[PDB]
């Protein structure tokens, strides 16, 4: 078949993706998030959060 | 199952020799089985190749492992044969012969299966 | 023998926290457990400032969410088996609670 | 191959024992940690419970960049006799909930 | 995102050409197995396996990175 696949992901913006299907583009990593922004906010009634101020 | 006839004594390893894995079909996979020494069997059957096989499997039986029989018309060991496993030895889906097969102990070694070949290597 | 064990208490609920807190210095107190009080920790803030516009478009503008974790804890010295027995018992709500063996 | 008929029968077999599989939406999962141990370097659970799928006896759901197969009775029934089991065994679960 | 445009070779994978099967093996008289070149020695090899005769290169099929005499 193949003798490749695959070359160097190691760091940068490419070796992490974010939780929505393995989407990008919306560089995460706070706190422990992997989690993204657009569903963040989706997520302010679901807990982790509730809106105060 | 069996009373030790020829006909339904190659039927009755095919059954226990499938959960075994044993069945080294084809010659190129029978001879490989059988230039080792985990194969304990050997069956022919009916001529539908070349002359030269007759000959090699009873050569290859004689300096390794003497136990050949010769059950002719093809089609019958043919039909026992499945695609993968049990479900359908009739089956117009596909069918061919094995011209030969090659087993390993005999597959599991239990009840008739001893009986069959213990049967025939005093006698041969 | 006894040891100094601390009940360390953690929530997010200042209700649910407290009245939890006031359950185990009761009942260390009404046996004589020789308790020490609550030492409340600096509360502290998880804040997240981002976007409140997917696809960023019209005035910019943003949202503060914030979480405010509690932390306090009551120290006792008294045997290990009478604290442990009592202390994972009686508790209603979704409170967390950590016991160390010695710290003092 | 598609893949070994080695590696088959440990997806077929587990799935047997367990009344359930799970797994992770990738390509580049080395050994496939977490079950089926260290012998399925690339898709193949997925792969193969997708044409199982295909001819029943098996639902699915999907969420949060995991499946989540559920066998049914009708696999039941083929898994028993393509695997050569006893007529009656289900190692996967059989109790009354309380 | 537009439609391909015409290449001027492609072709996919090879046929692999259909060779007639068993000849490795040499009968002149019985019981003997005249056999030609030397069955594959290495402990992962079964050693029921030919190796090639393929002169002036010396390989194992079974093997894919490892065991090429060439005299």
């Amino acid at each position: 078949q193949q003798l490749y696949w695959s070359h160097p992901r190691k760091f940068g913006q490419g070796s992490r993706s974010c939780r929505v299907c393995s989407n990008r583009h919306g560089l995460i990593r706070k706190y422990g998030l992997n989690m993204c922004r657009q569903c963040f906010r989706q997520y302010a009634k679901d807990i982790g959060f509730i809106k105060l101020d | 199952g069996g009373v030790m006839d020829v006909n339904t004594a190659l039927q009755e390893v095919l059954k226990t020799a499938l959960i075994h894995d044993g069945l080294a079909r084809g010659i190129r996979e029978a001879a490989k089985a059988l230039d080792k020494r985990q194969a304990h069997l050997c069956v022919l059957a009916s001529n539908c190749d070349e002359p030269m096989y007759v000959k090699l499997v009873e050569a290859l039986c004689a300096e390794h492992q003497i136990n050949l029989i010769k059950v002719d018309d093809n089609k019958k060991l043919g039909e026992w044969v499945g695609l993968c496993k049990i479900d359908r030895e009739g089956k117009p889906r596909k069918v061919v012969g094995c011209s030969c097969v090659v087993v390993k102990d005999y597959g599991k070694e239990s009840q008739a299966k001893d009986v069959i070949e213990e049967y025939f290597k005093c006698k041969k | 023998a006894i040891h100094r064990i601390r009940i360390t208490l953690t929530s997010r609920n200042v209700k649910s926290l407290e009245k939890v807190c006031a359950d185990l210095i009761r009942g260390a107190k009404e046996k004589n457990l020789k308790v020490k009080g609550p030492v409340r920790m600096p509360t502290k803030t998880l804040r997240i400032t981002t976007r409140k516009t997917p696809c960023g478009e019209g005035s910019k503008t943003w949202d503060r969410f914030q979480m405010r974790i509690h932390k306090r804890l009551i120290d006792l010295h008294s045997p290990s088996e009478i604290v442990k027995q009592i202390t994972s018992i009686s508790i209603e709500p979704g409170v967390e609670v950590e016991v160390t063996i010695a710290d003092a | 191959m598609l893949m070994p008929k080695k590696n088959r029968i440990a997806i077929y077999e587990l799935l047997f024992k367990e009344g359930v599989m799970v797994a992770k939406k990738d390509v580049h999962m080395p050994k496939h940690p977490e079950l089926a141990d260290k012998n399925v370097p690339n898709l193949h659970v997925m792969k193969a419970m997708q044409s199982l799928k295909s001819r029943g006896y098996v639902k699915e759901q999907f969420a949060w960049r995991h499946f989540y197969w559920y066998l049914t009775n009708e696999g039941i029934q083929y898994l028993r006799d393509y695997l050569h089991l006893p007529p009656e065994i289900v190692p996967a679960t059989l109790r009354r909930s309380r | 995102k537009k439609s391909y445009t015409t290449p001027k070779k492609n072709k996919h994978k090879r046929k692999k050409v259909k060779l007639a099967v068993l000849k490795y093996y040499k009968v002149d008289e019985n019981g003997k197995i005249s056999r030609l070149r030397r069955e594959c020695p290495s402990d992962e090899c079964g050693a029921g396996v030919f190796m090639a005769s393929h002169f002036d290169r010396h390989y194992c099929g079974k093997c894919c990175l490892t065991y090429c005499f060439n005299k």
